[PDB]
RNA sequence: UGCGAGUGCCUAGUGGGCCACUUUUGGUAAGCAGAACUGGCGCUGCGGGAUGAACCGAACGCCGGGUUAAGGCGCCCGAU
RNA sequence: CGGAGCCUCGGUUGGCCUCGGAUAGCCGGUCCCCCGCCGGGGUCCGGUGCGGAGAGCCCUUCGUCCCGGGAAACGGGGCGGCCGGAAAGGGGGCCGCCCUCUCGCCCGUCACGCACCGCACGUUCGUGGGGAACCUGGCGCUAAACCAUUCGUAGACGACC
């Protein structure tokens, strides 16, 4: 069963092109595989984009399917979608993988010294459950 | 080193074209379970195909002319040989690396298959297309092992249930066992976080 | 040209329940329960309304030959909430010239044993297909009766016995023997 | 104490479909895949080591049976991170597909 | 005429010499779509050769420039007359296609003679295009698409970049 | 617009040809027989047409680097 | 079964020890509930451009010397028993052992080392495969095949009974 649509203000993250990991808001549908967007809190100008370099979203913002950039802004102001999006887990896993691939030498000197003892802690603590589960089934 | 396919669910001749460049480059590739290979086009189209070829006879000597091999693996295996350069001694060092199995043998059960998705069967193909398996091709083109392998095959997957069950609640012992230590680990949690190693 | 939506629904009467796995459909009603798997068909099946009032089918982007086969689903949840609920029952009559056809039922109504057919005397097996019962008729000269809860087994069975009531190597335009299915009906006629 | 190189295969010479250019070897360098990611390894050189029967002066040790052929990145080859390399010896034809060491030291960063 | 890469509409003006006989001949315009403004030029000495007598040597051309879209970010449906030959005989054709562009819309027309028909941009004679009214759409594959409240998911998203991770060892997810 | 021209002796081999776009005669037609114009093969290797006298590109001293023609870029096989 | 070396063939330069599958759907818990020998189903709760993520995980090696903190104590390391395997059979887990270390891991203090004077095949898997010998020991073993001869269920000669 579908749950995301392609219907007039849904908001899309852009993954690849030349406006990449970007959000839009889809204001228009042309054909059966271009439509007609525009971010205007973000950077991004009113033109059209295949679906297949967009993938949806679960937020919707809610304006006319030919209403101009200044009430898709008000729209995208009013619903904070700024906020949400950075709330999501999907974003905190992109920033995630993007802070990964910006490490340097030192710090992943750092983090291989810390999750050292990180997994020594886990691991002896984890045997400690074993041989309790050992021990109860006795 | 040695590269573990699993051969369901993938589309012959184009698995063959990957499995033929890798083996030219130097890797050991172990193609295992090719019963469930699958092939484009109908079934019907695919065991006229074949038994074409099985017509396909030297009239002289029949014991000289090309060999009809039946199972599964063998059909692969002369996919790849016709993808290589099989007259060159280079070619022959790759057959002689690549290995293929019908099943998945005990010297392979115990490791993680991968996979190639652009020889995939649900990549590759539209869904209101029709296609065929390479065992049931087989086993009506001659092949004579069909239900031996499948119950080995089902034995091998109660072994493997068993141990992904102990898998999982080992895992789940140790998130417990993480979300116990939170306090003691606290001060590298956030020194991976920072880095992006966690959430 | 692709069209961009293609629905259909179905509506379930309140004595009969349906649920659905997936793209397997299950329906339990007073004469039983039967189960049909559409994974090759590639829609959406969607039960809606409280109280699961509706069934809907649709599919979205598709082209002639693959939107025809929405109302294909609907007619088989149909014909599979209609034998759930009243069964299929198949009365086939017994034609003959000269020679009376002899039709016996044994294994409980799920073998056929045909004899004397055009003054043969070789005997004609047929066995029933699961789930299917064969009973000679009462208050009629020769007639079997077919009940089932599935369209598909009972016309499936009696097209084999139908079949294999055949006339070989004559003019079939004279030789008008066999037993053909003159009504389709259900058990419970309600 | 780890290693210093990485890792590439010998593909084959520099060709037509039915002329050889000897004088240029294909590399394989693992892990990139693309003509944007193969600029890193540009000028870097590279050593086809290999061991044959009697021994031979090293350079900073004893005579033992390693030998090298010093060779070096000239540029990239095709879309999918193929690059092309020179060695002041012709590689000999029996190192396709065996392991290529491609260092760092020429570096330009 | 070859169609390549996304057309361009252009205005192109010309009329014939000035001659003995009269002082000044009338001065003829026409819309042409071509990849650049030579091969319009070249399109537009076709065009006004088949329908006045005029030739190359006998003309010259004026002002050749391209027009651009008053409003290339509305959406907008396009109804093209045009005219082809076939591998027997010759017919018109009217044809509706939707985007934002006059140019993108006759470039659109062009790949789907050729891909319908065989039809090549030598072959096919465009001679009428105009943004239509919605409501005096003809085609239902447009007219469709004339539903404020439209809707639809993406059903079967095909995995791309699958030679990125060439050797994975997860099976895809194709639903999203 | 381009280019150094004129002129005299002595002279070998040759005097079986064949093919192609357009023109074209006989013939049902022919990898048939016979003509016109231009270019080839014979006398000519090289990249492509898997393979080939004449097809497409391009004509050649021995080499290094770069770039293209025609044709190509799943693997054989260089390149999506 | 229990040592130094020699010759020759090379390749290689951290490991991943495993659900089954679906793709117009999946994954993980929970069990309040229902069946079966812990497993299956139902409800509910959570993830899903997958983070219980192969875009991944594990190991990460300069060494030694003092003293402190954190972590460990039930741990580290080294002998007897229980199970774990057949498609081409598991150097694994567990129970005891006589012993030993507060040493291993993370932050700190402390100095020390061929600091070989800018320069290449460095760093392994590896007691690698194979072939000869020098060997000190223990436990054991003293076979066949072919020719010749005979046979004719066989036979051109070989072969075969
Ligand atoms: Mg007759
Ligand atoms: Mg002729
Ligand atoms: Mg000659
Ligand atoms: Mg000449
Ligand atoms: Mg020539
Ligand atoms: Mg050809
Ligand atoms: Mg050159
Ligand atoms: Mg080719
Ligand atoms: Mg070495």
């Amino acid at each position: 069963v579908f749950r995301r649509f392609v219907e007039v203000g849904r908001v899309a993250y852009v993954s690849f092109g030349p406006h990449a990991g970007k959000l839009v808001a889809i204001v228009d549908v042309i054909d059966q595989n271009r439509a007609l967007v525009d971010g205007p809190c973000t950077r991004v100008r009113r033109q059209a984009m295949p679906f297949k370099c967009m993938q949806l979203t679960d937020f919707i913002l809610k304006f006319p399917h030919s209403a101009r950039q200044k009430y898709v802004r008000k729209a995208w102001e009013k619903a904070d979608i700024n906020t949400k999006w950075a709330a999501t887990r999907w974003a905190k896993k992109i920033e995630a993988r993007e802070r990964k691939a910006k490490m340097t030498d030192f710090d992943r000197y750092k983090v291989m010294k810390a999750k050292k003892m990180r997994n020594r802690i886990i691991k002896n603590e984890v045997k400690k459950l074993q041989r309790a589960a050992l021990l109860k089934a006795s | 080193q040695v590269l573990v396919l699993d051969g369901r669910g993938h589309l012959l001749g184009r698995l063959a074209a990957i499995v033929a460049k890798q083996v030219l480059l130097g890797r050991k590739v172990v193609v295992v379970r090719c019963e469930g290979i699958n092939i484009s086009g109908n079934f019907y189209r695919n065991k006229l195909k074949y038994l074409a070829f099985l017509r396909k006879r030297m009239n002289t000597n029949p014991s000289r002319g090309p060999y009809h091999f039946r199972a599964p693996s063998r059909i692969f295996w002369r996919t790849v040989r016709g993808m290589l350069p099989h007259k060159t001694k280079r070619g022959q060092a790759a057959l002689d690396r690549l290995k293929v199995f019908d099943g998945i043998p005990p010297p392979y059960d115990k490791k993680k298959r991968m996979v190639v998705p652009a020889a995939l069967k649900v990549v590759r193909l539209k869904p209101t297309r029709k296609f065929a398996y390479l065992g049931r091709l087989a086993h009506e083109v001659g092949w004579k092992y069909q239900a031996v392998t499948a119950t080995l095959e089902e034995k091998r997957k109660e072994k493997a249930k068993i141990h992904y069950r102990k898998k999982k609640q080992l895992m789940r012992l140790r998130k417990q066992a993480e979300k116990n230590v939170e306090k003691k680990i606290s001060k590298f949690t956030d020194v991976l976080k920072t880095h992006g190693l966690l959430v | 040209m692709k069209t961009i939506l293609s629905n259909q629904t179905v509506d379930i009467p309140e004595n009969v329940d349906i649920s659905l796995k997936g793209r397997t459909v299950i329906v339990k009603g007073p004469r039983g329960t039967l189960r049909r798997d559409f994974n090759h068909i590639n829609v959406e099946l969607s039960l809606l309304g409280k109280k699961k009032k509706r069934l809907r089918v649709d599919k979205w982007w598709g082209n002639r030959k693959e939107l025809a086969t929405v109302r294909t689903i609907c007619s088989h949840v149909q014909n599979m909430i209609k034998g759930v609920t009243l069964g299929f029952r198949y009365k086939m009559r017994s034609v003959y010239a000269h020679f009376p056809i002899n039709v016996v039922i044994q294994e409980n109504g799920s073998l056929v044993e045909i004899r004397n057919f055009l003054g043969e005397k070789y005997i004609r097996r047929v066995r029933m297909r699961p789930g299917v019962a064969c009973s000679v008729s009462q208050a009629q000269k020769d007639e079997l009766v077919l009940e089932g809860n599935d369209i598909e087994l009972v016309s499936n069975s009696a097209a084999l016995i139908q079949q294999a009531t055949t006339v070989k190597n004559k003019d079939i335009r004279k030789f008008l023997d066999g037993i053909y299915v003159s009504e389709k009906g259900t058990v419970q006629q309600a | 104490s780890g290693r210093l190189w990485c890792k590439a295969i010998f593909a084959g010479y520099k060709r037509g479909l039915r002329n050889q250019r000897e004088h240029t070897a294909l590399l394989k360098i693992e892990g990139v895949y693309a003509r944007d990611e193969t600029e890193f390894y540009l000028g870097k050189r590279c050593a086809y080591v290999y061991k044959a029967k009697n021994n031979t002066v090293t350079p900073g040790g004893k005579p033992n049976k390693t030998r090298v052929i010093w060779g070096k990145v000239t540029r990239a080859h095709g879309n999918s991170g193929m690059v092309r390399a020179k060695f002041r010896s012709n590689l000999p034809a029996k190192a396709i597909g065996h392991r290529i060491r491609v260092m760092l030291y020429p570096s330009r960063i | 005429m070859k169609a390549s890469g996304t057309l361009r509409e252009y205005k192109v003006v010309g009329r014939c010499l000035p001659t003995p006989k009269c002082r000044t001949p009338p001065l003829y315009r026409m819309r042409i779509f071509a990849p650049n403004h030579v091969v319009a030029k070249s399109r537009f000495w076709y065009f006004v050769s088949q329908l006045k007598k005029m030739k190359k040597s006998s003309g010259e051309i004026v002002y050749c420039g391209q027009v651009f879209e008053k409003s290339p970010l509305r959406v907008k449906n396009f109804g093209i007359w045009l005219r082809y030959d076939s591998r027997s005989g010759t017919h018109n054709m009217y044809r509706e296609y939707r985007d934002l562009t006059t140019a993108g819309a006759v470039t659109q027309c062009y790949r789907d003679m050729g891909a319908r028909h065989r039809a090549r941009a030598h072959s096919i004679q465009i001679m009428k295009v105009e943004e239509i009214a919605a409501s005096k759409c003809r085609r239902p594959a447009v007219k469709q698409f004339h539903d404020s409240k439209i809707k639809f998911p993406l059903p079967h998203r095909v995995l791309r970049r699958q030679h990125k991770p060439r050797f994975t060892t997860k099976r895809p997810n194709t639903f999203f």
